[PDB]
RNA sequence: CUUCACACAUGCUACAAUGGCCGGUACAAAGGGCUGCGAUGCCGCGAGGUUAAGCGAAUCCUUAAAAGCCGGUCUCAGUUCGGAUCGGGGUCUGCAACUCGACCCCGUGAAGUCGGAGUCGCUAGUAAUCGCAGAUCAGCAACGCUGCGGUGAAUACGUUCC
RNA sequence: UGCCUCCUAAAAUGUAACGGAGGCGCCCAAAGGUUCCCUCAACCUGGACGGCAAUCAGGUGGCGAGUGUAAAUGCACAAG
């Protein structure tokens, strides 16, 4: 199977950045979660398990956007950092989630880091 | 030195073989055939045409008129002048070799450090 | 040029060239040469593609070459052994079959000396 | 768009939901890679395959191979670990596809006394495996430009789940058997 | 490493001499590979001793 | 009486270009022949099969001598050298060819690239090479032996040495 | 005869004998630093030369492989 290596092959790239990045209550951790079709991302605290911002492409704002995915991913990348700044978060760490840092990933980052996150 | 393979009756032949660069002409209209079991001494000043009549033999160059002809026995060896194989930050065992333990020395297997501590690189 | 499966050899006339197929002597290469009006005195570097159609088929209508004539060399040979008839026996030793002298000679169907 | 592709999904695709009564079409079969390697052994000796292994399985499939190294070293057969013996070439894609209609059509039959491939040699999955004779059979590499002749062997990787299965796929693609 | 170490592998029409021809893509320079046996004019593609005593006598 | 882990001896054919093969064309001597020698004619790729002229033979048959000569091709190769071994299909003689015959046709194409210590023959129509015939004999293991002619050399200072 | 690991050593540490077994007087310019990526051995089935075992392909396999070097403690999250 391919379907079923991948999910495995991910989240064991996931656990190897997650032994030495973990996020606590003042410097939380921006997780991504890049579908083919979508991303999701989410503030975590991993201190008791409590997202505390989240931002995704199925919603309504980003849906409307014109052009390609890494566009999609530039405004779901606005949207937790206009939300970040909302709960009193200026500095992050980011979590690849395990994949390659690049393409949709790295748009949205860098547009997070042009609307106040600090990472 | 190894041994070799059988060799026939026709070693390497030329018929009127002419040779050059520019209009300086190095060979001109030469004849001659090697014979089997014996040295061959050439013999000539500096840049006179010595290295270019091995390079038509080993087929490295073309002649420009008359041809070069060999024969189905022969396997041919050529050390060369310029030592061109050779390359500087390498070294002198893995030149020889490359990375390989046993070598060929023609239809037998030697082992390479045992090939090359016959050539005098004994030890480190 | 490849004919049967045997890979002619370049500049070689085809009278003799025509041998190197294992099942075509120097008789059986004067008839390919006369059913098919080729001349004896060609070299093999000028055979023409039109030309070697009509060879490459009266051979596999009239002729037995490599492969399904080689296993029929060895099948008969492999008739023999089983049956236990004397040429049978005699395949199985290595020595000649056709009552041949075996005191002094042989050494043929046998290796060299062995000097005890 | 090569020929062998477009008649595999014109009519071998929908024949195979009459031989087999499969009831989703994602179950259908298919040939995923065609993996061809040398396997020089000679090459722990001479260490001459760049010239002679790797310039003709460029010229027969269309990429250049890898180079596979031993993984552990024996003393029986004159070799180390990290040696360089064997050359492997992966066909995905289209690429398999004009490889397997290369071999197929031009290719196969003109290996010297040719008189079929045996359907016995799938390895329980559906993944059929032959072997062939030198640097011949293949037009793109010449016979008077080489060195010492070589044989290969060429890997069918299907998605069947048994034998026959993969049987019945490559029968349809143009594999002769007996 | 899909840029200028493979080979040239262009377009390429293969006749034979049957008169069976089609065109897939090849290393063969100028696309011109010529075969005399193909898929369909090659053999099986297309298809004791006492019968020869009596055959004696 | 013909066996075969081996060993010696006498020969034959080779290892090629002073040669191989293909086509054309000259020149012998001595012998043998009625339970035979088969001209010619036809049949067979060939061994041979059949018909039958002539002849106890300076008559008829054996009888095409081969190297040689002229021309063509092969171009130094384990080969268009070499023809061993083996597979298939045949002819002949003979009650009968398995052990164990010769010959023919096709296919197969082994060793061998001039031979270690040692050793052999030959002084002229000789050696070296090429054929042909006879005796025994139904046939034949005929490359042996006894003969026959063709082409045709090189050296002999000398008696120191074996 | 100094150093390093185990057992003796009696479930912290330490503990003698001319008690029981073994290593060291180096090596590596990458076998260091960092960033990313991968999972081994063995067994079974199929495959030109190719054999028990070279390279390929697919199943099975949670540590039995591996660690420059002795042993113990570690290491599959890998320190491989
Ligand atoms: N590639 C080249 N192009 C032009 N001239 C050359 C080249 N190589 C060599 N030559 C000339 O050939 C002449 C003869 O050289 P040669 O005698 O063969 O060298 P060697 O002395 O090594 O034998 C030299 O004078 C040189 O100038
Ligand atoms: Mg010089
Ligand atoms: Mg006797
Ligand atoms: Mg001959
Ligand atoms: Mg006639
Ligand atoms: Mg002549
Ligand atoms: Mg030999
Ligand atoms: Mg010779
Ligand atoms: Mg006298
Ligand atoms: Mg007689
Ligand atoms: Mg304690
Ligand atoms: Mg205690
Ligand atoms: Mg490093
Ligand atoms: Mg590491
Ligand atoms: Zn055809």
């Amino acid at each position: 199977s391919v379907s079923a290596t991948r999910r495995i092959s991910r989240l064991r790239r996931h656990t190897r950045l997650r032994k030495k990045l973990s996020g606590t209550a003042e410097r939380p951790r921006l997780v991504v979660h890049r579908s083919a079709r979508h991303i999701h991302v989410q503030l975590v605290n991993d201190l008791n398990g409590t997202t505390v911002a989240a931002a995704s492409s199925i919603e309504a704002d980003v849906r409307g956007v014109p052009g390609d995915k890494k566009a999609r991913s530039v405004r779901v990348g606005q949207l937790i950092a206009e939300r970040a700044k909302a709960a009193g978060i200026d500095t992050v760490v980011f979590d690849r989630g395990g994949y390659t840092y690049g393409g949709r990933i790295a748009a949205l980052a860098d547009a997070a880091r042009e609307n106040g996150l600090s990472f | 030195i190894p041994v070799g393979p059988r060799l026939g009756n026709v070693v390497v032949e030329v018929d009127h073989l002419d040779k050059g660069y520019d209009g300086r002409a190095l060979i001109k209209d030469l004849s001659f055939s090697l014979p089997r079991n014996g040295i061959v001494g050439v013999i000539g000043p500096n840049g006179v045409g010595k290295t270019t009549l091995f390079k038509t033999i080993v087929g490295l160059e073309t002649p420009d008129s008359g041809s070069v002809k060999v024969g189905e026995t022969v396997k041919l060896s050529y050390v060369d002048q310029a030592r061109a194989g050779i390359d500087p930050r390498k070294t002198v065992w893995e030149v020889v070799s490359d990375g390989l333990d046993y070598i060929q020395v023609g239809q037998t297997e030697v082992p390479s450090r045992a090939y090359v501590s016959a050539f005098g690189f004994k030890g480190p | 040029a490849r004919l049967v499966g045997v890979d002619l050899p370049r500049d070689k006339r085809m009278e003799v060239a025509l041998t190197y197929i294992f099942g075509i002597g120097r008789t059986r290469s004067n008839e390919i040469l006369a059913a098919t009006g080729i001349d004896r005195d060609l070299r093999t570097r000028d055979l023409t593609e039109e030309q070697l159609i009509h060879l490459r088929d009266y051979i596999e209508a009239n002729l037995k070459v490599e492969g399904d004539l080689r296993r029929e060399v060895q099948a008969d040979i492999r008739r023999k052994i089983e049956i236990g008839c004397y040429q049978g026996l005699r395949h199985r030793r290595g020595m000649p079959v056709r009552g041949q002298r075996t005191k002094t000679n042989a050494r043929t169907r046998k290796g060299p000396k062995r000097t005890i | 768009q090569p020929r062998l592709k477009e008649r595999y999904r014109s009519e071998i695709r929908d024949a195979l939901r009459k031989q087999f009564g499969y009831g989703n079409v994602m179950q259908i079969p298919t040939v995923t890679k065609v993996v061809v390697n040398m396997g020089v052994g000679e090459a722990a000796r001479d260490a001459k395959l760049i010239n002679g292994a790797v310039n003709d399985l460029a010229l027969i499939t269309g990429q250049k191979p890898e180079v596979r190294r031993a993984r552990k070293s024996i003393a029986q057969f004159k070799l180390r670990e990290g040696m360089p013996v064997g050359v492997r070439v992966t066909l995905r894609g289209d690429r398999m596809w004009e490889f397997l209609d290369r071999l197929t059509s031009i290719a196969l039959p003109r290996i010297r006394d040719f008189r079929g491939l045996s359907p016995k040699q799938f390895d329980g999955v559906g993944n059929y495996t032959f072997g062939l004779a030198e640097q011949a059979v293949f037009h793109e590499v010449d016979v008077d430009k080489i060195d010492r002749v070589r044989g290969m062997d060429i890997n069918v990787v299907t998605s069947a789940a048994t034998d026959d299965e993969g049987r019945a796929l490559l029968r349809a693609l143009g594999f002769p058997f007996k | 490493m899909k840029s200028d170490i493979h080979p040239a592998y262009e377009e390429t029409t293969v006749v034979c001499g049957c008169g069976n021809t089609f065109q897939t893509r090849s290393t063969k320079p100028g696309g011109r590979i010529v075969v005399e046996v193909c898929s369909q004019c090659h053999p099986f593609y297309t298809g004791g001793r006492v019968a020869r005593f009596e055959k004696r006598y």
